[PDB]
């Protein structure tokens, strides 16, 4: 119902990655996507299996995170909405999922070791855990960090009018989880950076303390 | 006068000129030739030769595969030149034109030493000699351009003119630095046999602290000469050479150089160097001794290096207005009167006489490609130096040269766009020279033809626009692409071609029961009116956009309007009558009594003009079985609608 | 920063970036070009020169290095990558060719070829005439192409024949083509229309037609927003830029003047798609930033689109562009290519 | 000049060669009774795409129409005919194995003697075709439809009163010069004092009136060519005879009193060249009319150009080496 196995002869996706982009993006109303985010939002607080997808693909969570990150979240601002509120109702239920995944994650040294698995005779690397995928996409100048910092800017931009607006409470929550994700990165960064220095992995990541001082491409200031 | 040599002789392989005649024709960059022989075997066993065709491409050297670099990089500089403002003052513009000149030199250089590596990489000595020959031509071009830049573009004043002419020689007479590397690479540089030749050649190039450093390898090796070698060396440090960062007069340089000359001659009178004849020669050379300088002729590879040496040691305050006298007098003394000058000597002499037009003329005789003369002549118009003379055919000298370079760019598959830029700046003949080439660009794609149309439309070349649009409409008609055919006849505005494509669509309808397009006939807009028959096509399509668009009596009155128009072809009037049958025999009267009269009139304007002629052939009967059936169904339905109409209409005149 | 121009002594009709590995952190290192209008046309692979070093002996190594080439037949009308080793090209011969790169050798080769994909017909014999193939779009394993013959083809990178053909989908030239949804394409033509086609339907007829109001402006190019499969941009014979929502009537939502001439390509940024780029026969190349999506505003005097000419003077025609991450490349009739590594600095 | 070469495989002497308007196709004709068409590939090669029998005699010329009239060829013959040919797309009738897709649309038959030359008109006159023949007549034909190329009208018989060897239309698109045709003569008689004649279309009579006669061309003529008009107030005319000749023809401005008559010309010889040491057998101009080519019994094509002073000179010699 998410296609986590994409076949080399297959022109079309299958599942909600079609029904979002063909049906909900046609209606301008997004009940299937928000119920599917609310589904994942329960299933992380009852934990996911480490062997999820094993023997059909590399094990772990990142195929579901790719969908939330690159098919839902980075597209929530490009889509049109019949309910001008639902732009923010989608925004709550995806940042909740990321917040829970970064809350319940704790950095470990094996996260910085590439673990191999046998798939149909090939020796393939297992997916990195969702909290490390979130940390790597939050300790770089990512489109995820752009959309997050340009939500914190956009939240203040609406609140400094003091006005009511359709969907306001879900924007206040979307700003809430967006702040809480930064504060979880700051409360986990030194350990993630020191385990990267002990493990010698060929990655580069920058402190969030310093990425918050990146030149905001909207305002052309360091104003994050 | 001009062209008083033998006319340039091409040799054609296989072709046996020794009795055989020829036929020929002209394409855009290639001329055909064919020979009048055919070998009808006098009994010999050998294969008989067929006749052969030859494709003979223009000598303007555009097809040396490296020089494509030269043409594009120089066109970028030419658009960098025709985009210079005229109000840019005579210091900003002059600096910018000196940059344009040095940009062109950089492209000659960057093609030449690429071609030098290709000559070294040439795995056959024939090919290596062909590239080496074109390297020598690019060297002669950058030699002449470096002089014309100093004399006409930067226009070097008295004093600096000698500095300019010293590094002018040096950037082409590169023999010296190559010899310097071999002498310096030896275990004992002062004992390489060419060491003293190199010491003299560095003094002939004025490279005096480099000559002093070579003389120091004798002083390190030879404690008997070293004291005298250091007198020579320190005279090679007291010479008054001009320094551009230095606030002196020419008369200060002159009076200081006169002391230095009186001091050098003093050491010759006291016989200071008569212990080493090489140092005695160097003192005579440094004093401007024209006999000792000619004793060095086997160390002076050309007469213009001898000229610049003679100016350095005999006239350091030389002016442009003196210079011809020295140039000729140095050519005289270098050739001695038993040799004539070569074409390069005639070009360089004319540059030292400052005759730009004799320079342009001999460059047009010595160089196989208009490229050099075109960009140089145009840059001298950007400096405003040319004689504005009209020729016997109206056009000016710059234009006459640019028209033949444009007639070299249009001789190539890609370079024709650059040939349009080179036709627009030609005021008497440019447009007409463009109008004879522009229709002959191969139109492989509609996209390419849009660029050519846009170029003609910008320039108001309306008859060439009509031509190209009809060539495209005819591409489409021979390929039956009726939508391109109609859209191109509309861009041509040819009403006969618009009627002709309509008299395909109306037959394409008869051959199918439908058109090959509908959107193209609905979206005719104002362009529907390009002919009467295109209006009939648009409005017969519109009848098929009323009968299907939920309506009928409007469609019926449009059908009668199509029929009563002096436009509808009578070979289709039986169709328009048949199209009325589903409207006539309706339960509602759709046509009135008087509309039914004009429909019957149109049936008789088909039928009661048949001829009464007889007896051939049997084949024919099978559609008159059908025509009589068509006509009786029309008689019957028209009479039935007329009767229903008269009863309906005569009950509304009295109720 | 500065834009690094290179002369190549062939007119460049098309340029494309090599698609990055899913989850790499590299910039765009390699691009492909195709040429037109020569005595010999080619397809060529290039690496961006590294402007960061001098070695001890002082040479300028920062030039865009040619990795390898292959000679073409006709002109390279359109060009696309199919994966990281395969490239597809159209031709003015009506041919369509798939090529393969060989990284271990630095060569190109043919992989498969359809020498009769596009052709004009005549009455009663298979003596076919060449029809220029004008545009190509890939959806691996799948490939679609258009031409002067008004034909649509569906091909595959495992099949030698057509999987489907649609002859006379227009009576005029079709210029360009894009995938809305995998079985569902959109094409543009000489009339000023967008025609939508569904390969599931068993007729040859268009699923939907869109147009301008009445006046015939040929539409030369088309792209479809990376996150919005219903948002389409097209470019006109006049130099107009038209934005469409293919769900809402028959007309564009937004109509913008982009050029003083024929607009040859339009592209949305593949990761930043509130950014757009366009090139033209007026010799200009423009960047557009607009950060409902701003591209669907009916009042471009309220919602901001800021508009920057990237080239410092008008060249000869700019036939093509491509943009990947911070890198942009374009190709011209001045027998030259232009590259930047940075577009956001 | 860089020479590429092609084996022509004509089974007897070739008499003529002609390019298409774009220089992408060429036609050649022979004493073997054939015409061939050869097309220039997008690789820079050339291939024989059609090779068919056109006539019953030796073929003496071949010529193309302007491409706003499609892909049309004309050929003249010793059997006294001319024939018009169209390239059709998709018409190759396999029932009749080894016919060409170049279809004969008509044969013109009115010439009493060998048809020596054939030339399409400048396109601003419509789809007109001139032929000439050794009966001393030039015949001018017209297609009233560009599609039904089977139907040709005969609009003019022009009586030269000497055998006709070659013809040249004046290429002036300017509406300030009337349609003109120049005619050469092979006549070896010493009684006919002039071998070139020039005719002007006089609308007020709808006839090709004789304007001029070149009283200095006493010797037989093999070929003749007007130079493409770069805006010039005067025409230029090249002639192939015992020598090469270049004439200027400058229209005398009519005063507002000489009604109904043809134009008169101020005529000069600008050049006469013996340097073939032999008879001259063709004359053809480059696209701009600035360079002449001519051939002779010396086995050389010679190139001739005006310099900046209108001194016409030889500029190049294209000659076979026989290696």
């Amino acid at each position: 119902i998410l296609q986590t196995v994409r076949i080399p002869s297959q022109r079309q996706a299958i599942g909600i990655e079609v029904e979002l982009n063909e049906i909900e993006s046609r209606c301008e109303e997004y009940p299937l996507t928000r119920a599917f985010c609310q589904l994942i939002s329960t299933l992380v607080e009852s934990s996911f299996p480490s062997n999820l997808g094993a023997g059909l693909r590399p094990p772990g969570f990142d195929p579901y995170l790719q969908f939330l990150r690159d098919s839902v979240f980075l597209r929530f601002r490009t889509r049109a909405y019949r309910r001008a509120a639902e732009k923010w109702e989608v925004a709550e239920v995806v940042l909740e999922v990321f917040y829970k995944l970064l809350r319940d994650y704790e950095p470990q040294l094996e996260d910085f070791v590439d673990q191999f698995v046998e798939l149909q005779g090939e020796e393939i690397i297992a997916y990195k855990p969702p909290g490390f995928s979130l940390m790597y996409h939050l300790l770089n100048e990512s489109p995820m960090l752009e959309l997050a910092l340009s939500l914190l800017e956009e939240g203040v931009k609406q609140l400094d009018t003091y006005a009511p607006f359709p969907g306001k409470k879900h924007l206040e929550k979307a700003v809430q989880h967006c702040l809480a994700l930064l504060n979880l990165t700051l409360q986990k960064e030194n350990l993630f950076m020191d385990l990267l220095r002990e493990s010698q992995l060929a990655l580069i990541v920058c402190p969030l303390e310093q990425l918050l001082q990146g030149i905001n491409p909207r305002t052309k200031k360091a104003d994050n | 006068e001009e062209l008083d040599g033998e006319p340039t002789v091409t040799l054609i392989p296989g072709v046996n000129s020794k009795k055989n005649q020829m036929y020929f024709d002209w394409g855009p960059g290639e001329m055909l030739v064919c020979e009048t022989s055919f070998n009808k075997k006098e009994k010999s066993e050998m294969v008989p030769s067929c006749p052969f065709i030859y494709i003979i491409r223009k000598d303007v050297d555009v097809y040396s595969q490296i020089l494509r670099k030269l043409f594009n990089e120089s066109h970028g500089i030419f658009l960098g030149l025709q985009r210079i403002d005229e109000e840019l003052t005579g210091k900003s513009r002059k600096s910018q034109l000196v940059r344009v000149s040095k940009n062109y030199r950089s492209v000659i250089r960057a093609c030449m030493e690429e071609m030098h590596q290709v000559a070294i990489a040439a795995k056959d000595p024939a090919n290596g000699r062909q590239f080496s020959s074109q390297v020598s031509i690019l060297s002669a071009m950058e030699l002449i351009w470096n002089l014309c830049e100093i004399l006409f573009i930067e226009v070097a004043p008295a004093g600096p003119l000698l500095l300019h002419l010293l590094d002018w020689v040096r950037l082409h007479v590169c023999e010296v630095d190559s010899l310097s590397a071999d002498v310096l690479g030896s275990e004992n540089p002062s004992k390489h046999d060419s060491f003293w030749n190199l010491v003299t050649i560095l003094v002939l190039q004025g490279r005096l602290d480099e000559a002093r450093q070579m003389l120091s390898k004798e002083a390190d090796a030879s404690p008997a000469s070293a004291g005298i070698c250091r007198i020579m060396g320190d005279l090679m440090r007291t010479m008054p050479i001009l320094s551009p960062g230095n606030t002196q007069t020419l008369t200060e340089l002159e009076l200081k150089w006169q002391h230095w000359h009186e001091e050098c001659e003093r050491y010759l009178q006291d016989s200071t160097f008569a212990t080493s004849p090489h140092l005695e020669s160097l003192l005579k050379i440094m004093l401007g001794d024209e006999a000792a300088l000619l004793e060095q002729k086997e160390l002076l590879s050309n007469w213009y290096h001898f000229l610049v040496t003679r100016l350095l040691y005999s006239n350091p305050t030389v002016k442009p207005i003196d210079l011809h006298y020295y140039a000729q007098s140095s050519l005289d003394l270098f050739l001695g009167g038993e040799s004539s000058p070569e074409p390069l000597d005639n070009i360089l002499l004319a540059a030292f006489e400052f005759d730009i037009h004799q320079v342009i003329k001999e460059c047009s005789i010595a160089l196989s490609n208009w490229w050099f003369v075109a960009h140089l002549t145009d840059l001298l118009d950007h400096c405003k130096l040319l004689q504005s003379h009209n020729l016997y055919f109206g056009s000016n000298m710059r234009e006459f040269l640019l028209l033949e370079y444009a007639s070299g760019l249009f001789a190539h598959p890609s370079l024709w766009q650059l040939g349009v830029d080179y036709f627009d700046y030609c005021p008497e003949l440019g447009r007409v020279s463009l109008e004879l080439h522009i229709e002959r660009i191969p139109l492989n794609t509609e996209q390419k033809a849009l660029k050519v149309l846009r170029i003609c439309e910008q320039r108001q070349m309306t008859e060439q626009v009509r031509s190209i649009c009809k060539i495209l409409a005819m591409k489409a008609v021979r390929n039956n692409r009726l939508g391109s055919a109609l859209s191109w006849s509309i861009r041509a505005k040819d009403a006969a071609f618009a009627t002709l494509v309509s008299d395909r669509f109306l037959r394409d309808y008869c051959e199918r029961g439908c058109f090959s397009d509908l959107d193209l006939i609905d979206n005719l807009g104002p362009a529907m009116m390009l002919s009467d028959r295109l209006t009939f096509l648009g409005k017969y399509r519109e009848f098929h956009r009323m009968y299907g668009e939920k309506r009928f009596a409007d469609a019926a009155s449009l059908l009668l309007s199509l029929m009563t128009s002096r436009i509808a072809p009578r070979s289709f009037w039986m169709t328009l009558l048949t199209d009325a049958l589903p409207l006539l025999e309706q339960k509602q009267v759709i046509f009135s009594a008087e509309q039914t009269y004009e429909l019957m009139r149109c049936l008789e304007d088909l039928t009661s003009r048949r001829p009464v002629h007889g007896e051939s052939d049997t084949e024919q009967l099978q559609d008159d079985d059908i025509e009589t059936t068509k006509v009786e169904m029309l008689r019957l339905s028209l009479a039935r609608n007329l009767a229903r109409a008269i009863i309906r209409e005569g009950s509304l005149e009295g109720s | 920063e500065e834009i690094y121009a290179k002369f190549v002594s062939q007119k460049i009709s098309k340029t494309r970036w090599r698609p990055l590995p899913p989850g790499s952190l590299q910039t765009a290192e390699t691009f492909a070009t195709g040429s037109w209008d020569n005595e010999e046309n080619y397809i060529s692979l290039w690496s961006i020169g590294d402007f960061g070093n001098l070695d001890s002996d002082g040479g300028f190594e920062g030039d865009h290095q040619l990795l390898c080439d292959i000679r073409h037949h006709g002109d390279v009308m359109d060009l696309q990558f199919f994966d990281q080793e395969r490239i597809v090209a159209a031709s003015s011969t009506g041919c369509v060719t798939v090529f393969l790169h060989h990284p271990n050798n630095q060569t190109l080769s043919v992989n498969q070829q359809w020498t009769t994909a596009h052709y004009h017909t005549g009455p009663g014999s298979p003596s076919y005439s060449s029809a220029p193939c004008t545009g190509v779009v890939c959806n691996n394993p799948e490939i679609v192409t258009v031409g002067e013959d008004g034909r649509i083809n569906l091909f595959r990178a495992d099949h030698k024949e057509a999987v489907r053909t649609i002859d006379n989908a227009d009576s005029s030239t079709l210029h360009a083509v894009t995938f809305l949804r995998t079985p569902e394409i959109l094409t543009v033509n000489s009339i000023g229309q967008l025609k939508i086609w569904d390969f599931r339907q068993q007729g040859n007829e268009p699923s939907q037609i869109l147009s301008l109001t009445g006046d015939r402006v040929p539409l030369h190019c088309v792209d479809r927003h990376p996150n919005q499969q219903h948002v389409v941009a097209t470019g006109g014979q006049d130099g107009m830029l038209s934005i469409w929502d293919v769900r809402q009537g028959t007309m564009p939502v937004s109509l913008l003047k982009a050029h003083e001439a024929e607009m040859w390509e339009v592209h949305f940024h593949p990761s930043n798609p509130e950014h757009l780029f366009t090139c033209s026969e007026d010799g200009s190349l423009w960047h557009w930033d607009a950060s409902i999506s701003s591209w669907l505003s009916t009042d471009p005097a309220k919602d901001r689109i800021e508009i920057t000419s990237l080239l410092p003077s008008r060249s000869l025609s700019v036939n093509t562009l491509d943009v990947l991450g911070p890198c942009l490349v374009c190709g011209t009739d001045a027998e030259a290519i232009y590259v930047t590594r940075h577009l956001f600095s | 000049f860089v020479a590429r070469s092609i084996a022509a495989d004509h089974k007897d002497l070739i008499h003529d060669v002609s390019f298409d308007f774009h220089g992408r196709r060429m036609a050649t004709c022979s004493s073997d009774q054939s015409v061939k068409v050869w097309d220039k590939s997008e690789s820079g090669d050339w291939h024989c795409t059609a090779s068919w029998k056109t006539h019953s005699g030796s073929v003496w010329r071949v010529t193309w129409a302007h491409p706003e009239f499609g892909q049309v060829l004309a050929s003249c013959s010793f059997d006294r005919t001319a024939a018009v040919w169209e390239e059709i797309v998709g018409e190759s009738n396999d029932k009749l194995r080894g016919q060409s897709h170049w279809v004969k649309r008509t044969t013109l038959v009115d010439s009493r003697t060998s048809v020596t030359d054939v030339k399409f008109a400048p396109k601003h006159m419509g789809l007109m075709l001139a032929t000439c023949s050794a009966d001393g007549i030039v015949r001018i034909y017209e297609a009233p439809d560009v599609m039904n190329l089977s139907q040709w009208s005969l609009q003019h018989e022009i009586s030269c009163k000497l055998s006709c060897s070659c013809i040249s239309w004046n290429p002036s698109s300017s509406r300030a010069h009337s349609p003109m045709i120049a005619v050469g003569s092979d006549d070896s008689s010493p009684n006919a004092m002039a071998k070139v004649q020039i005719f002007e279309y006089n609308e007020n009579t709808r006839k090709y009136a004789k304007a001029e006669t070149l009283m200095t061309v006493t010797d037989p003529v093999h070929d003749i060519a007007f130079a493409p008009n770069l805006g010039r107030s005067f025409h230029i005319l090249a002639i192939a005879t015992k020598d090469v000749r270049i004439f200027t023809l400058k229209p005398v401005r009519k005063e507002l009193t000489s009604s109904g008559g043809p134009t008169k010309f101020e005529i000069h010889i600008v050049a006469q060249f013996d340097n073939h040491n032999s008879q001259v057998w063709r004359v053809s101009w480059n696209i701009t009319g600035t360079v002449l080519a001519s051939s002779g019994d010396d086995g050389c094509v010679r190139l001739w150009k005006a310099n900046y002073m209108d001194n016409w000179k030889c500029t190049g010699i294209l000659k076979g080496n026989g290696s």
